[PDB]
């Protein structure tokens, strides 16, 4: 996350991060005890990945850590039907173990496809990581998080040549400096809807980061919804 | 009406009859008395902050 602020412990406690060939490569949210969303390109068919939830600085011990290993992928059935196209962004994670709910470790609310819409369109949402705090540059120790404006569906497509399918949506400021980066994917784009947090998008893509003109490309969490929870289910 | 200020429910609202609307909440929450407002009815309901944060207030 670039141009944002350490978040305090706990303020994102549906902020998971994935460890695997590469540390800190990617970020989740917390679906419930067993599930993390996040994005299918991060989730690349084949290697072994780990999940820690209650983190907060990668490089220190805070005590609040759950680590868990992933037994199962599953991207949206759609994601890669098309080359670098980056549609369908979204995949889920089965834990080993639960999580145990805590203060720390909470999951992320998903209201229906219609309500989910209604809160993107507020208008306003947060975006938080690990990722690179400056572009080509190093990623962050302390979680990082970033208030972001939704951005209209025609400067959003005017913004850049490639494709912004009805999957995906634009956020960030027309001035540029303030945007999710590389290492950010999968992390949750959050609705604070009074005091309580919804899932509203997935960090995806774009094009270098917080340049002027363009903006964060992310999954459009409403047109996934149903398929979250017909795959997340508990027994 | 849901149409104004969502009904009125600080989550969910369905238009009912008569012109009037019905409140819901999601996972983790319920209706409370009232019949608008969420509360929590597990420990650690989805989407909140419950470190609260700082120490230093008449909490
Ligand atoms: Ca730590």
């Amino acid at each position: 996350v670039v141009g944002g602020e350490d978040a305090k412990p706990g303020q994102f406690p549906w902020q998971v991060v994935l460890n695997g060939k590469v540390d800190a490569f990617c970020g989740g949210s917390i679906v419930n005890e067993k599930w993390i969303v996040t994005a299918a390109h991060c989730v690349e068919t084949g290697v072994k990945i780990t999940v820690v939830a209650g983190e907060h600085n990668i490089e220190e011990t805070e005590h609040t850590e759950q680590k868990r290993n992933v037994i199962r992928i599953i991207p949206h059935h759609n994601f890669n039907a098309a080359i670098n196209t980056y549609n369908h962004d979204i995949a889920l994670l089965e834990l080993d173990e639960p999580l145990v709910l805590n203060s720390y470790v909470t999951p992320i609310c998903i209201a229906d496809k219609e309500y989910t819409n209604i809160f993107l369109k507020f208008g306003s949402g947060y975006v938080s990581g690990w990722g690179r705090v400056f572009h080509k540059g190093r990623s962050a120790l302390v979680l990082q998080y970033l208030r972001v404006p939704l951005v209209d569906r025609a400067t959003c497509l005017r913004s850049t040549k490639f494709t912004i399918t009805n999957n995906m949506f634009c956020a960030g400021f027309h001035e540029g400096g303030r945007d999710s980066c590389q290492g950010d994917s999968g992390g949750p784009h959050v609705t604070e809807v009074e005091g309580t947090s919804f899932l509203t998008g997935i960090i995806s893509w774009g094009e270098e980061c917080a340049m002027k003109g363009k903006y964060g490309i992310y999954t459009k969490v409403s047109r996934y919804v149903n398929w979250i929870k017909e795959k997340t289910k508990l027994t | 009406t849901c149409n104004i200020k969502n009904g009125r429910c600080e989550q969910f609202c369905k238009n009912s009859a008569d012109n009037k609307v019905v409140c819901s909440c999601t996972e983790g929450y319920r209706l409370a008395e009232n019949q608008k407002s969420c509360e929590p009815a597990v420990p650690f309901p989805c989407g909140r902050v419950s470190v609260s944060q700082t120490s230093k207030l008449t909490r």
